[PDB]
């Protein structure tokens, strides 16, 4: 009865939107790009090599001085490196050994990190006697932690395997808004250059970008066939890249409301881990299962390098702030530096 | 966006026979396991047959045997389920499922609650009249 | 430059110090030997649990040798994103009720579960010890003809118990039967994909307290040799 | 399932009013983006090895 | 001069086969970590030493027959082999109780093996190989006492000296070697027969043996055959007084167990997977440039 009703009004909305989009899309980014010179071969090197983590490594996240860097590893240790002299900062022994991502403030005055515990655990690196201490757990998500990232020193954002994301006030350890939409685990997210909006994707095939006040969502982006792995915005913030398990990279535009480009390649079959783009934003950097990272270029969907020393699965990929190099962490429990 | 439909169903004396069709779009259909699924009145969601990529390797459970034959034509991107000596215990919700991620053997998720590469199902009813 | 000189050597000195650290941790990881506990709503895991969040450890020892198991707690029932964390575990330990072949039909989600782990790509070296628990239950039910394991399992029809079996006293054949083709249907997908990568080590647990980890602590023994083994060029 | 119904028409009814511009101008902004920031890209322009804090 | 030639082909062999396995074990030790490797890059320095020492016994074989060679440098250079082909031999001993300690005491193997050890007893063994090869200098009745003009051995040493160290150090050793590899054979059997069980059953329900052998003959005959019929003739030769040994010995059966350092890469480096992987690796570096 009404729920069939309400079924046809949803066809008939989607019929309408799919309408529309297609009204927009009067070229593409093939044509206008047509006459822009390639960019040509990009070869780029590793510099360091960074040994000490004893199993697999899932996340690393770059600070904000583009010279400090932070890693997870499931033998249960945070470290953070210094990536000029490779010499080892800091060592964190955590609760549970089956971390899945970590963040490094804006600030470089904490660390934050969680996994299949649940628990987004906080840890204070400015402190004034003895070593780190963990300063704030945050409990309340009914599944693993995929990804968080700091807003400021007392504002954090998650992504959970329970299918919803959470804004939390760290002080009092509270959950200040929940976003809900998504109907698989939400793999990863990424924060808008005003830390205004974010956008996420999950394991339904589809990425959603959230309001951060307002705590809705604004707009829903689908073009995938499988779970998508990984997200980040263009340098601007008017568009975003995504990866999935499909084995190709796509771009989405905010203002269009629509995908605008395909990054794959007939010998890709493995599914994308990690995404990221360049300072000025004509490369994408994307890490596959096959255990090699791709170089494209953004404009041209062309694929302009290789980057080719991991033994195992590439489970990570950063970009420091400052564009002056690349870092991967793998499987194999090494963390390489490459320009 | 990825979109399954399933169609054909109905009322049908025991003994009867019936066909359900699917019908994909969204995704390379040639590249993805695919799998019929049911869900009887008050029961949870139970694996009923799957087919491999190319139709070579195909799988029934213990209690369809030698009355279910599934097939799927890629060219139509269409899947089809022939159902035979039907009986009262048939009675149920069938979806059509797609596995997760293509090129692979193996199919995790498709009998779970709230699975996304699911159709909205088809009833099937088998009583005498 | 001077102070230059002074962090430099206060860095290295830190980057020493937590060297030292984890090369005690090294040994300590190195030592033990981590599992992962799967099962479902009534298999019984939780009698395996006693025999002895979102994640639930139990720590025990044999023989001076420590081992860590790990059981999930909190999470959805799609598993195919979290499982990959599990790839370099020493073994999977699978609990599986065998009485509950008449959802309404188990056994056959147990084996669907089966072959998607046998079969994963990230799990491709990863050992099962698989523990069909309930045999009384199963015994009894048989014994008691009221629910045939026929007409869900057709094939049992043309099974014939094997020469090598080993029946518990007191068993009539019909059980040892019922038993033995249960233990071929997991056998089946375990022995057709490997290349002896990793392989099923099955086990018949009706409620022993010291027996299910005397018989774990022999399958790990057992994986660790198999993969020497084959290192050498002896298997 | 009616109340889950209910949200999803509601969001869409919510998505379906905003306004889009054509892609044409979008491709646009991003490529003149990227051309106004080439020269500030060390991975797209190689710099000396003295600039090279990794040497 | 056919000696010297044999000699110098045979040194260049083992020094460039043994030279390419140590760099690609050190490359892989470099990346991964175990103390297999650590042993397997003993054995390649132990075969290339054995080519250096080799090598430095050709111009007086090849060209030099007027020049008299002074008893001080013939016997440190008669010396300076000895140990070298003593290393090798007490590396394969090493190699093959660690396999067997990890076969055998897995649990407590994970336990106390580490760097520490391995660095440990590979000094302890170039210690006693290098003790092996120069203490019979000090030790009197090893030596000759007629003659030192003419450079070979056996004429400053005395053939005690082999008939010791096979009494002492070859003989029991091969017998523990064959002992440790039977019983990894039984193991192995057990359960390639408890798998094959299996896969019967499952062959059952699906409606449809000797390479541990080989290989351990493989092992063996490349461990007991180099150095056997040099030992057993200098036993034959001190049993009876007969000098037509001293000639053969010197020039034939002493190439068979200089060939044993040509077999030991093959065997302990080639066949493993990693270490051919890495050999593969490096074969298109030298292409590439
Ligand atoms: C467990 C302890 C152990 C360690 N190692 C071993 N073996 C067997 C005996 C060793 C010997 N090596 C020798 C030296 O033999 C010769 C040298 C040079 C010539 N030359 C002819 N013309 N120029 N030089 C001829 C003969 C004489 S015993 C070598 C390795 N056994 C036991």
């Amino acid at each position: 009865s009404e729920l069939d009703q309400l079924r046809q009004e949803a066809e008939q909305l989607k019929n309408q939107i799919r309408d529309a989009r297609k009204a927009c899309a009067d070229a593409t980014l093939s044509q206008i790009t047509n006459n822009i010179d390639p960019v040509g071969r990009i070869q780029m090197r590793t510099r360091r090599t960074l040994r000490g983590h004893l199993a697999k490594i899932y996340a690393m996240h770059w600070g904000t001085d583009s010279r400090l860097l932070v890693s997870a590893s499931q033998d249960g240790k945070l470290i953070i490196w210094d990536s000029y002299t490779t010499n080892k900062v800091h060592a964190i022994p955590l609760r549970s050994s089956w971390v899945m991502t970590c963040a490094y403030a804006p600030s470089g005055n904490y660390v934050a990190c969680g996994g299949l515990d649940n628990i987004c655990s906080i840890y204070n690196l400015k402190t004034r006697e003895g070593n780190v201490r963990v300063s704030r757990e945050l409990a309340g998500h009914t599944g693993y932690l995929s990804c968080c990232r700091f807003l400021d020193d007392n504002q954090i954002v998650t992504s959970s395997g329970d299918t919803t994301c959470a804004l939390w006030d760290i002080e009092t350890g509270q959950q200040t808004t929940t976003f809900t939409g998504h109907t698989g685990d939400v793999m990863s997210l990424s924060l808008a250059p005003d830390t205004r909006l974010f956008v996420s994707g999950a394991c339904d095939a589809s990425a959603k970008l959230w309001d951060v006040r307002e705590g809705m969502c604004r707009q829903t982006f689908t073009g995938h066939e499988s779970d998508i792995n990984a997200i980040c915005f263009f340098p601007n913030g008017n568009a975003f890249a995504t990866g999935s398990d499909d084995a190709t990279c796509r771009l989405f535009d905010l203002r269009a409301d629509q995908e605008l480009m395909t990054y794959s390649h007939d010998n890709i079959i493995c599914g994308i881990t990690s995404v990221s783009f360049s300072k000025s934003g004509r490369l994408l950097l994307a890490g596959y299962d096959d255990f090699n990272c791709n170089v494209w270029d953004a404009l041209k969907a062309d694929r302009a390098g290789v980057l080719a020393g991991h033994d195992n699965r590439v489970s990570c990929l950063g970009v420091t702030d400052d564009g002056m190099a690349v870092a991967t962490g793998s499987w194999d429990s090494f963390l390489k530096i490459w320009n | 966006q990825v979109q399954l439909q399933e169609s054909g169903g109905g009322l049908v004396q025991p003994g009867g026979s019936l066909r359900l069709s699917c019908a994909a779009s969204g995704f390379t259909f040639s590249n993805y396991k695919m799998n019929w699924v049911r869900q009887a009145p008050g029961k949870g969601l139970e694996w009923v047959s799957d087919i491999s990529q190319s139709g070579a390797s195909i799988s029934y459970t213990g209690s369809v045997k030698g009355r279910f034959t599934i097939s799927r034509d890629n060219a139509k991107n269409t899947l089809y389920l022939q159902m035979n000596s039907l009986k009262p215990e048939d009675t149920a919700v069938y979806y059509c499922a797609r596995c997760p991620a293509p090129f692979t053997r193996d199919c995790f998720d498709v009998t779970s609650t709230t699975y996304a590469y699911r159709g909205q199902g088809t009833q099937v009813t088998v009583s005498s009249h | 430059t001077e102070d230059q000189r002074n962090e430099e050597k206060a860095q290295r000195e830190a980057n020493k110090k937590i060297e030292k650290q984890l090369q005690k941790d090294k040994q300590v990881y190195r030592a033990t030997h981590r599992l992962l506990l799967l099962g479902a709503g009534e298999s019984g895991k939780n009698t395996i649990v006693k025999q002895m969040s979102g994640i639930f450890e139990t720590k025990f020892q044999v023989d001076k040798v420590n081992f860590h198991m790990f059981d999930v707690g909190a999470q959805r029932d799609e598993r195919r994103k979290w499982i990959q964390c599990f790839n370099d575990v020493t073994a999977i330990i699978f609990v599986v009720a065998s009485s509950s072949y008449n959802q309404t039909n188990r056994l056959q989600a147990a084996l669907k579960l089966f072959d998607s782990i046998w079969n994963n790509k990230w799990l491709r070296d990863t050992s099962v010890i698989l523990f069909l628990n309930k045999q009384d239950l199963l015994a009894e039910k048989v014994l008691a003809g009221k629910s045939k394991i026929e007409d869900y399992f057709p094939e049992f029809a043309r099974y014939t118990t094997p020469e090598d079996a080993t029946p518990e006293p007191g068993e009539d054949p019909r059980v040892t039967r019922a038993k033995y083709f249960i233990r071929d249907e997991f056998l089946r997908i375990s022995t057709a994909s490997g290349d002896g990568r990793h392989y099923c080590y099955p086990h018949f647990t009706c409620a022993v307290d010291t027996e299910n980890i005397r018989r774990v602590f022999n399958d790990c023994r057992d994986i660790i040799q198999r993969m020497h083994l084959r290192q050498y060029e002896l298997l | 399932s009616i109340a889950q119904a209910r949200k999803l028409v509601e969001q869409l009814k919510m998505e379906a009013n905003i306004d889009r511009i054509k892609v044409s101008k979008a491709a646009a902004d991003l490529m003149a983006y990227c051309e106004a920031h080439a020269k500030e890209d060390p991975l797209l322009t190689p710099v000396p090895a003295s600039e090279n804090p990794f040497r | 001069f056919s000696f010297g030639v044999i000699l110098a082909v045979l040194a260049s062999l083992i020094i460039a086969t043994n030279t390419l396995v140590a760099v690609a074990v050190l490359l892989l030790i470099h990346k991964n970590d175990g103390v297999s490797l650590c042993f397997t890059l003993n054995l390649a320095v132990a075969d290339t030493l054995i080519g250096v020492a080799i090598s430095g016994l050709l111009t007086d074989q090849l060209s030099s027959p007027s020049r008299p060679t002074q008893k001080t440098l013939c016997s440190l250079r008669m010396a300076f082999v000895t140990s070298s082909a003593a290393a090798s031999v007490l590396t394969v001993m090493l190699i093959t109780f660690d396999r067997y300690l990890a076969i055998k005491q897995p649990f407590r193997y994970l336990k106390i093996m580490s760097g520490f050890v391995a660095g440990a007893c590979i000094a302890g063994l170039w210690l006693v190989s290098y003790l092996i090869g120069f203490l019979p200098l000090g030790i009197p009745m090893f030596q000759q006492t007629a003659y030192k003009g003419q450079c070979s051995f056996f004429a400053v040493f005395h053939p005690h000296f082999v008939l010791t160290l096979s009494c002492v150090g070859f003989f029991p050793a091969m017998l523990l070697f064959v002992f440790f590899y039977c019983d990894m054979l039984k193991i192995a059997s057990m359960h390639s027969q408890q798998i094959r069980k299996m896969e019967h059953a499952g062959a059952m329900a699906g409606g449809y043996d000797f390479k541990a052998l080989r290989t351990v003959s493989v092992l063996i005959g490349s461990f007991a055959l180099c150095w056997t019929p040099f030992l057993i003739t200098g036993i034959v030769q001190v049993a009876c007084q007969e000098c037509h040994l001293y000639l053969v010995l010197e020039r034939y059966l002493w190439l068979l167990g200089v060939g044993n350092s040509l077999l030991n890469p093959l065997i302990y480096a080639y066949w493993q997977k990693e270490v051919r992987l890495q050999l593969y690796h490096m074969a298109l570096g030298v292409k590439k440039v």
